[PDB]
């Protein structure tokens, strides 16, 4: 709607200015008391999909892996390689800008 | 009733170790079986082990083969429509033609029948019914299917139909090693749940109440004996037809309601539940009984914030004595207060000044587990060293609330104590709050202040 | 002002006056079963309407037929009181007369035959509570209204669902009030076909030849007529102008002697123009041009009458010339276009595979019922019983006239049965909005949902009831005596009556009445609901029936619905809202005339409120000139926009006409948000009433009117002067100007006193009035269970300062005070029952004796040698209240017990205890016992001396009714002894019995005395009349259920005080629980003195939006700064002069307030209990939107010797020091939750076990363990500890030989683990296996 | 199946019409078998037709009266004592389900509200363990012949 709620909650509201709150207030609440179950189908979905996935050995010695990169595409960089590969065991031997290193 | 639904003869004793009239009881006899009845003597544990089964005159299929997808027209590439056609006694199949005019698996009208009845009549074998199926399952040959659709199949190799072929090949491989012959298709005998899982109670008020299974049972029984009253006094083919058409919609009713025909209903119009259902859905027992399960020594209460450490837990004074009662029991004996268990229980009950001298030693060095609905993540379930308080409700540490998602607005807990020596373990070693001070999302804190 | 007002006058700051008054809340209920109790022999509504609906029924030969002519409600065999005394349904017996008309048919019309005629019984409904709910089985229950969709027409349209094509298919809608429905849809194809009640499609041609409709009269109304001729040599044709819009010329057109468009060329508006202009008609047209076109004829040669072409044919250019040779210039097509007129119709003929009436029933009939062969007569009949039968198909003249409306007619009155007509103009209105001229309507607009109440439900019940008397009635005639049948030998009352009480009760919108406040049931009752049979339901519940439509405003309040699954479906209508004759929601509005606003008010339903425009409450009336703006905020057509004086129509009466009742008592509402109010609103219906009602400060002025409206409250009828005011009884005289000139006219009010509710609480009533004092019509008389002076207190009012308290209020937690545990604000009284049955068992009937074994004589103190507690003794969990022994088996004896018994020699007799104890954690007083024999058992000593009590006790209540009665009417009888001659030396002096046989004179007197005598005769007869039924009554046996012998009920009234975990709730939505109960001189104080009980946690204040109870905590302060200095200077006296000056100093402080109270009206008394009252602190009023503006908060501040800030520095309850900043204290009406802790609190160890499954049983009553669903399974196995998941599972629930041994070691000292095979999986296993379905466990 | 028997009780020569005969062995049959049949626990004919008479007992009561049978009110009609009627009305238990809706939605059915009333509290079992274990040390506490006869006995 192009007509705003001028007034704030400190200087009170008008009775069409509460009408046309109430909108938000409703549809905000409408998804939690709904999607929530879709979260919870979501959940229980994956759970399944996820049921023998216990670590058996320590390093199974396989070959070279996935490719690790910043993610600058798009926009600026927002998860950069300092946050994304802690926790990671390499693949090749990686070297430093300074080669043989 | 002897020979009845719940005959004791073939199911139990309805009471522990006591037979119909009473000739042998009081484990004098330990297993004999009175004669003047022919009930055994044992345990009423036997009853919820023990199965019947019905002997069927016609033969009868099973509906989660038939109708689910098809297993039965599959196996017999055989249309879905014509099956059904088959079964209410409409179609004729021809098992075998004797003559080169028919041909084997062949759809037949009953206009269309009579030329060949007034034509060949014996040459040819083509009959009605469910047993048409079954003998049609009896005659067939998977290993002929297997030596000749195989090799036929590599000549065109349509994609359309490369699927079709292939699943047929699957499941005659399949039916080859399970050493399943698919004449147990066609139900003949059917056996019937035990009693107690089908249970006619009564109620404190002379009344009684039974699982809708009981009813489908007795439906299925009383037209199976009428079947049988309607081959000695040779009735019309036409009714006949009826009557197998009655027995076929209630065995797959009982199998399953609302499957195959309109959901069958009882008194109260609402679709009686078969015991496929038992098992199906959010309802069924998989999740509701099996994943989903009460527990025992567990109690809820209202949550309130505490000055308390991080491995400390506010618990209301009243509820302790309750939950750790078979404790306070084997604690009491070693302490020799009371000679036997009935005056541990009554002093219990008198809440006499010694329970709580011992309740404060067999609470601490004692994780409780606390739970609160619903549990999204695994920080939803921590370990907490108990702290007595004379109260009434539960204190919860500030600090965990934010990865409980729970607010001192009304919110209720869940206390869960561990029994074994292992489960005291595993929740002091891997469950304690003190433990989990990172999210298992991510490396990043979760006993900030909020 | 009324007199009670004088008491407490209430200050208000409501600026815009107020002049419709709220009308009475409980009017849907009332006024909608108006209609179904009383008799209209010309108005057709409630029972008439439902019996002549379906009476005359005749006999299937006619021979006899069931005549309608009268009926009557029955008087209530019991009242209300004995209904829910005894929890028998209240209801009235149903009394009707019919006749019988009586053919025979060997003669020709001889109808005088045989006539039967009497009333016969059939049903009892239940009948109407004076406070609007029902008596149900003895419990207290009411029927909420269901809004669905109003029957009629309906069109909507597809925005997506035909992904191919993305085009948007439009569909009608027939919905009847009762019977198959009508649906008509279009395809991407753009073909027409039909589906009736949700079958598959059909075309809609076949529909039509149904009808009898050929394919000519078919496309003819479609459809228009484009003549084609030929002038011997050439193509000629007839051209409307306004028919080529925008299209192409295939032909280069022509005129008389001009060429306008030329070939492959756009028809411009300016060649339209031209057309218009010149008026040339008649063009030549090639024969290309008429090949496309469909014939809208058939066509022959009469020289052998063989067809040429048929109908619905696109011809050819042979085909014109085989009509041109044949003698056919007259050839006519149809008119086809892409913009404006699509060939729908002509397409879908091509795709229907039927010819005429007889096809298309068969399929008809193949369609509705498949398999069973189709015959001549059985289609015609189906087809007639489909839309064309009035047992099996109505509309309602609501249905109707929506009907009618919505295509454009004139009509409002009509018929039930659909016409071809109708489903014409349906198809023609459908076709239009597909085309483009229209447009479609709305499904959640409130003018598509109609609002039905409980009568009407109970109507459509006593409906379905007489259908099955009919397929009863239609059977006895045709077999039954045709002399000797009387009507009452035929009619069976038993499916009515059970049908009626099966909705009412075991239905879904007659449930138990939530009475835990006035509010509470005034809201239950003012409650609309979308689901039940008809409605929708929660799993079926989208987002366009729970989101706000704008037509709500003012019919339905959008923040007075629950937070569930069910957020947009439970609904409560606004404050004014009322219902039209046709069920539709109306608010009333002020008419604007010429821009002088007067005060008529009108009423305007949803439809009628988008016509014009209207201004809403916030004008400033110029004295009835103009407004103040020229330009005037209003709304219309569903938008908001600003409007000039002499635009407006209409106005809102108030601002108030937005919230329902329950949101309307929220002060300083528009400085809250709408989440927080949403679930504020349904809180403040969870309060609990306390022991002494607290008068909130910060009202609304709503209290004093819904607490009368509540009806819970006594209120006085007529005026009068109280006479004798008792604990319980209330006595009036009635002034001489409202006395009947027949009856003495002295009223009485016998109180109820503590009851249990329908949530085990209090219902109580205490007076408020003093003996001797006026009374008002239609005023108060004694509060309510939360009602204070007739104003609503639903909660009390106190000190509440906003500053953490080391972190005792960290989350929502709310901290409170000793004191208010001391001064007892927030104790309530919880009344609970326990009921004792006592049933013959084959072992043996049970009996209620003190004789029981193994319990010690200490326990049974208690009781009497009957065995019931008496009343008023102190009671603790685990007593036994009752005594009950059920009769023994025989034992088994093990070979242990055995020795014991031969040894000690104690014998088991054959008694088994099965007594009464009170269940765990509750500490009650018994205030009443409850005992119910059967008719032929014997009934004990306690139930002889109860009976004896009732008796005494209803024949002093009796007594004293007569005495009173007779102490105003012994002012005609003693009188007129006196009347011409006053005997006081003879006549006073003897006794009233010795004023009859007075010194004699003529035959006046006489003729006077046989009145007398007639008088005294009449009092003889008409006292104990009555008290023979009652003695005949309470020592009567009892109708209980089979197999019972006698129950005994008992009840506690439980004292509850506050603990740390209940649920304090305030008004804008800031909940919390209770965490540590303060000592006194801990809490923080002020240089006063006097410390804050309450602190509540500041930080929940800005995040959640709700600022409004920061004013309200401010006009606290406020309100009791007033009230301090009011007692400060009260308990001094300085003048009684001056405090009616400070007083009166006091209300006027508003700018524009609407009151203007003089207290130089009032007297010394009259000022002196106004101020006594307002000696806790003043009460002040708030209007929804209408509220002060912080202004008036610093006046009265100012007023009151308080900073003008709001907020006052404190000192520490324990270091006592000044807080570095200001901290805002002041007084918010706080309120006691229902979720009382101790409900909440549960713990099992080893208890109930279910049947089945063997698992323990769940619920805190049932006293069943907690619930571990799978959900907590996934955190325990992310842990990874195993050892706690299989305890779990296998010795917590589900071992039969695990768990004993699980507790047997513990008990032993050993935590060793024995688990096992859970008992749950051998149930899946053995049903499986039952499935036929072989499994094993492969062993090793 | 009533229709059946029927068949070859016609006789032509009886001079009468087919479906006067047919229809009281169609309603004999029909009558059987709701009665013996139709029922979860059968109840024999002579009981079934006193039921169904004390039904139109009491609807032929409330014709006139209009309130509910007093069982010493029923006396005047059944010609029977006082006891038969309390006994058949002990009959009309009609089972209801395990899964029944007894609460508001499909969360709580009748089969979570039975109690297992054939099952020991454990401490029962404990406490036997208990008295097991005192008869034993008290045997042994008694010289051999008197514990071997008094555990013989």
């Amino acid at each position: 709607i192009e007509t705003p709620i001028t007034a704030n909650f400190r200087e009170g509201l008008n009775v069409l200015q509460y009408f046309i709150s109430t909108h938000g207030a409703r549809k905000g609440l409408a998804d939690t008391a709904l999607k929530t179950a879709n979260s919870g189908y979501l959940t229980r979905r994956l759970v399944d999909v996820a049921q023998d996935l216990v670590v058996t050995e320590d390093d199974c010695g396989t070959h070279e892996g996935i490719m690790m990169t910043p993610v600058i595409e798009g926009g600026d960089v927002k998860e950069p390689l300092r946050d994304r590969v802690l926790g990671r065991v390499t693949a090749e031997d990686v070297l430093k800008p300074g080669t043989a290193d | 009733e002897r020979d009845g639904l719940f005959c004791a003869r073939i199911f139990g004793p309805v009471k522990d170790y006591e037979c119909l009239c009473g000739k042998y009881k009081r484990l004098k006899h330990r297993g004999v079986i009175c004669e003047k009845c022919g009930v055994e003597v044992t345990q009423t544990k036997v009853r919820r082990e023990r199965m019947g089964h019905i002997e069927l005159a016609s033969p009868t299929a099973h509906i989660w083969f038939l109708k689910s997808l098809s297993r039965i027209g599959l196996l017999l590439d055989m249309p879905l429509r014509d099956i059904e056609r088959v079964l209410y006694f409409e179609s004729y199949v021809v098992i075998e033609g004797g003559m080169t005019n028919l041909e084997r698996q062949q759809i037949l009208t009953e206009e269309q029948y009579l030329d060949a009845l007034e034509e060949f009549g014996d040459e040819f074998d083509a009959k009605m019914g469910a047993e048409a199926i079954q003998a049609l399952l009896k005659s067939m040959d998977l290993e002929q299917e297997c030596e000749q659709l195989r090799e036929e199949l590599n000549e065109t190799n349509s994609e359309t139909k490369r699927k079709k072929l292939t699943k047929r090949i699957k499941l005659l491989e399949a039916f080859v090693q399970s050493g399943n012959k698919p004449e147990w298709m066609i139900l003949t005998v059917l056996p019937v749940l035990p009693p107690d899982l089908r249970p006619l109670v009564p109620l404190d008020g002379g009344r009684f109440a039974t699982s809708d299974l009981n009813d489908l049972y007795r439906r299925v029984i009383n037209r199976n004996n009428r079947l049988k009253r309607l081959l000695d006094l040779a009735a019309p083919d036409i009714i006949v037809r009826n009557e197998k058409r009655m027995l076929q919609e209630a065995v797959d009713a009982l199998l399953d309601n609302g499957r195959r025909g309109r959901a069958i209903t009882g008194s109260n119009k609402r679709p009686l539940k078969s015991l496929a259902d038992m098992i199906k859905g959010k309802q069924g027992r998989f999740r509701q009984n099996l994943l989903g399960k009460r527990v025992d020594y567990s109690g809820r209460s209202v949550i309130t914030v505490g000055y308390l450490r991080l491995h400390q837990c506010g618990l209301p004074k009243k509820m302790a004595l309750e939950l750790f009662k078979p404790f306070i029991y084997g604690k009491l004996e070693l302490r020799g207060l009371a000679t036997t268990i009935k005056a541990a229980k009554k002093m219990v009950e008198r809440e006499e000044a010694v329970v709580w001298d011992i309740l404060d030693e067999v609470i601490r060095e004692h994780p409780v587990l606390l739970n609160r609905a619903p549990t999204l993540h695994r920080l939803g379930i921590q370990a907490f060293e108990p702290v007595l308080i004379e109260g009434k409700a539960i204190q919860l540490h500030p600090l965990v609330c934010a990865a409980y998602n729970a607010d001192f607005d009304g919110d209720q807990m869940a206390v869960h104590v561990p029994l074994t020596l292992e489960a005291q373990l595993e929740a002091r070693a891997l469950m304690m709050s003190t433990n989990n001070i990172l999210s298992p999302a991510n490396g990043e804190p979760i006993i900030v202040p909020s | 002002y009324s007199y009670t007002e004088k008491k407490r006058i209430r200050k208000d700051f409501g600026k815009r006056p107020q002049v419709l008054d709220v009308p009475y809340l409980l009017s849907i209920q009332l006024d909608s079963f108006q209609k179904f109790i009383e008799q209209d022999p010309e108005g057709q509504y409630g029972l008439e309407a439902a019996f002549r609906s379906v009476f005359p029924i005749q006999s299937y030969s006619g021979n006899s037929e069931l005549q309608y002519v009268s009926y009557r409600l029955g008087e209530p065999v019991f009242d209300v009181q004995e209904c829910q005394i005894r929890g028998v349904t209240y209801s009235a017996p149903l009394r009707v007369k019919l006749r019988l008309v009586i053919y025979e048919r060997e003669a020709p019309e001889g109808t005088v035959k045989d006539i039967k005629e009497q009333e016969v019984y059939m049903g009892e409904i239940p009948l109407m509570t004076d406070n609007g709910t029902f008596v149900i089985n003895g419990t207290e229950r009411v029927i909420v209204s269901q809004l669905h969709r109003s029957p009629g027409v309906f069109f909507d349209s597809d925005k997506g669902k035909t992904h191919s094509s993305g085009k948007v298919l439009y569909n009608a809608r027939i919905i009847p009030y009762r019977g198959s429905w009508l649906d008509f849809e279009f395809d991407p194809k753009d073909n027409l076909f039909v589906r009736i009640d949700r079958r598959r499609k059909l075309p809609a041609t076949i529909i039509l030849r149904a009808l009898n409709y050929t394919t000519e009269q078919i496309l003819d109304l479609f459809f228009e007529k484009v003549i084609f001729e030929i002038r011997d040599n050439k193509l000629q044709m007839e051209l409307v102008p306004e028919r080529l819009r925008g299209e192409t010329a295939s032909f280069d057109i022509e005129a008389n002697g001009k060429v306008y468009v030329e070939k492959g060329r756009r028809i411009t508006a300016r060649h339209i123009r031209q057309l218009e202009k010149d008026d040339v008609k008649l063009i030549e047209v090639p024969v290309e041009y008429i090949a496309g076109k469909v014939v809208a004829k058939d066509y022959i040669d009469e020289s052998t009458g063989e067809l040429i072409c048929a109908a619905n044919m696109e011809l050819s250019l042979d085909l014109l010339a085989k009509l041109s040779q044949s003698g056919h210039k007259r050839i006519e097509t149809l008119f086809t276009n892409d913009l404006d007129h699509g060939p729908y119709i002509s397409e879908t003929l091509r795709v229907d595979p039927t010819n005429d009436r007889l096809s298309a029933l068969v399929e008809i009939y193949r369609m509705m019922r498949p398999g069973e062969p189709p015959t001549r007569e059985a289609a015609e009949s189906l087809f007639e019983n489909l839309f064309f039968s009035e047992d099996r198909y109505d509309l309602s003249a609501v249905g109707r006239m929506k009907f009618n409306r919505s295509l454009l007619r004139e009509e409002i009155e009509g018929s039930g049965i659909l016409s071809k007509d109708d489903i014409i103009d349906v198809m023609k209105k459908l076709i239009d909005i597909r085309n483009g001229k229209g447009e479609v309507d709305d499904i959640d607009h409130l003018g598509n949902r109609r609002i039905r109440s409980v009568g009407e439900m109970a109507e459509n019940q006593f409906r379905v009831g007489l259908v099955r008397v009919e397929r009863a009635v239609k059977e006895r005639l045709s077999l039954g005596d045709l002399d000797t049948l009387m009507p009452q030998d035929m009619i069976n009352a038993k499916p009515i009556s059970a049908a009626v009480k099966e909705f009412f009760g075991s239905s879904q919108l007659s449930q138990f009445m939530v009475q835990n406040n006035p509010l509470s049931e005034i809201t239950h009752k003012r409650r609309i609901s979308a689901l039940g049979p008809g409605g929708l339901t929660r799993e079926r519940a989208g987002f366009e029936v729970r989101d706000v439509h704008p037509t709500h405003y003012g019919r339905v309040c959008p923040i007075e619905t629950p937070e569930g699954p069910n957020i947009g479906l439970i609904n409560s209508l606004s404050v004014y809202a009322q219902t039209n004759e046709y069920g539709f929601l109306e608010t009333p509005y002020r008419k604007v005339t010429d821009g002088v606003v007067t005060d008529e008010i009108h009423y305007l339903s949803a439809i009628e409120e988008g016509n014009y425009v209207i201004a809403q409450a916030n004008s400033n009336l110029d004295e009835e000139g103009h407004f103040v703006e020229d330009l005037v905020t209003c709304r219309s057509k569903g938008e908001s926009s600003l409007f000039s004086r002499d635009q407006v129509d209409y106005m809102d009466v108030s601002t108030q006409q937005v919230v329902s009742v329950g949101a309307s008592l929220i002060p300083f509402l528009e400085h809250d948000d709408a989440n927080r109010a949403l679930m504020g609103a349904n809180m403040q219906r969870q309060a609990v009433p306390t022991l002494r009602a607290d008068k909130p400060l910060v009202g609304t002025g709503m209290e004093r009117a819904v607490a009368v409206d509540s009806g819970v409250t006594a209120v006085a009828k007529r005026g009068g002067v109280v006479q004798y005011v008792d604990a319980s009884r209330i006595v009036i005289k009635v002034n001489e100007d409202e006395m009947y000139p027949g009856e003495a006219g002295i009223d009485i009010y016998n109180l109820t006193k503590y009851t249990r509710s329908n949530q085990n609480t209090c219902i109580n009533q205490m007076p408020c009035v003093s003996l001797g004092e006026p009374v008002e019509r239609g005023d108060v008389l004694a509060d309510g269970p939360s009602t204070d002076l007739g104003e609503l207190a639903l909660g009390q009012n106190m000190r509440v300062a906003f500053m953490p308290w080391n972190g005792y209020n960290f989350e929502d937690s709310i901290l409170v005070s000793e004191r208010v545990v001391q001064e007892d604000r927030f104790t309530t009284i919880h009344i609970q029952e326990l009921a004792c049955v006592s049933r013959d068992t084959k072992l043996g009937p049970e009996e209620i004796t003190a004789d029981i074994p193994n319990v010690g004589e200490a326990a049974l103190s208690k009781l009497d040698e009957s065995g019931i507690v008496y009343i008023g003794a102190e009671v603790t969990g685990g007593d036994i209240l009752v005594g009950k022994v059920t009769p023994k088996g025989e034992t088994q004896l093990t070979p242990e017990e055995k020795l014991l018994r031969a040894i000690f020699g104690e014998k088991a007799s054959d008694v088994k205890d099965s007594s009464l104890r009170v269940p765990n954690g509750v500490s009650g007083t018994v205030i009443d016992v409850q005992v119910f024999t059967r008719d032929g058992v014997e009934k004990d000593k306690r139930a002889l001396e109860i009976e004896e009590m009732q008796l005494k006790q209803a024949k002093k209540d009796l007594s004293e009714e007569l005495q009173i009665l007779e102490a105003g009417l012994f002012s005609r009888i003693r009188a007129v002894l006196v009347a011409g001659g006053v005997e006081a030396e003879k006549l006073d002096k003897l006794p009233r019995d010795r004023w009859l046989e007075l010194g004699l004179t003529d035959e006046e007197k006489q003729n006077q005395l046989e009145q007398l005598a007639e008088q005294y005769d009449e009092l003889k007869h008409e006292f104990e009349k009555k008290l023979e039924a009652k003695r005949r009554k309470i020592t009567q046996g009892d109708d209980l259920a089979p197999g019972v012998l006698k129950i005994v009920k008992v009840y506690l009234a439980v004292k509850r005080r506050i603990q740390p975990g209940d649920k304090m709730a305030g008004r804008h939505g800031n909940k919390g629980v209770i965490s540590k109960i303060n000592p006194i001189e801990d809490m923080p104080y002020d240089e006063n003195g006097t410390p804050v009980d309450i602190v509540l946690n500041p930080l929940g204040v800005p995040s959640r939006m709700n600022i409004g109870q920061i004013l309200e905590t401010h006009l606290g302060m406020a309100a009791k700064g007033i009230g301090d200095k009011i007692n400060a200077m009260l308990k001094q006296q300085q003048e009684v002069a001056k405090l009616r000056e400070f007083i009166q100093r006091a209300y006027d402080l508003g700018a524009d307030v609407r009151q203007k109270v003089d207290l130089s009206t009032f007297s010394d008394e009259e000022v002196m209990r106004l101020a006594e009252n307002l000696r806790k602190g003043m009460p002040i009023a708030t209007p929804v939107f209408d509220g002060a503006k912080e202004a008036e908060i610093k006046e009265l501040l100012k007023l009151g010797d308080l900073p003008t800030s709001g907020q006052i520095r404190l000192y520490d309850g324990r270091t006592g020091e000044q807080f570095e900043r200001p901290v805002t204290v002041g007084y918010m009406y706080m309120l006691k939750l229902n979720h009382l802790v101790d409900d909440k609190m549960h713990a099992r160890s080893t208890g109930s076990y279910s049947l089945v499954t063997q698992q323990p049983l769940g619920g805190k009553a049932q006293f069943g363990g907690q619930r571990f669903g799978e959900m907590e399974v996934w955190a325990l196995e992310a842990y990874g500890a195993a050892y706690t998941l299989q305890e779990m599972l296998t010795v917590k629930s589900d071992d039969v030989n695990g768990r004993t041994k699980m507790y047997k070691n513990i008990v032993d000292g050993n935590h060793q683990m024995e688990p096992g095979m859970p008992e749950s999986f051998n149930v899946l296993l053995k049903e499986i296996r039952s499935l036929g379905i072989n499994i094993e466990l492969e062993d090793e | 199946i009533g229709l059946m028997k029927a068949v070859d009780k016609f006789e032509y020569r009886r001079g009468y019409k087919f479906s006067t005969y047919a229809t009281w062995w169609i309603r004999q049959a029909i009558t059987r078998s709701i009665a013996d049949q139709a029922r979860t626990i059968r109840i024999p004919v002579h009981m079934i037709e006193t039921i169904n008479k004390l039904n139109r007992i009491s609807r032929q009561m409330l014709q006139e009266m209009g309130r509910e049978p007093t069982p010493e009110e029923l006396a005047e009609r059944m010609l029977m004592p006082e006891d038969k009627i309390r006994k058949v009305l002990k009959i009309a238990k009609e089972p209801i389900s395990m899964e029944t809706p007894i609460g508001d939605d499909e969360d709580s059915h009748l089969g979570d509200f039975i109690e297992d009333t054939t099952l020991e509290l454990p401490l029962d079992s404990a406490t036997t363990e208990s008295l097991r274990a005192a008869t034993h040390d008290v045997l042994a506490g008694l010289t051999a012949r008197e514990a071997k006869v008094l555990r013989m006995r």
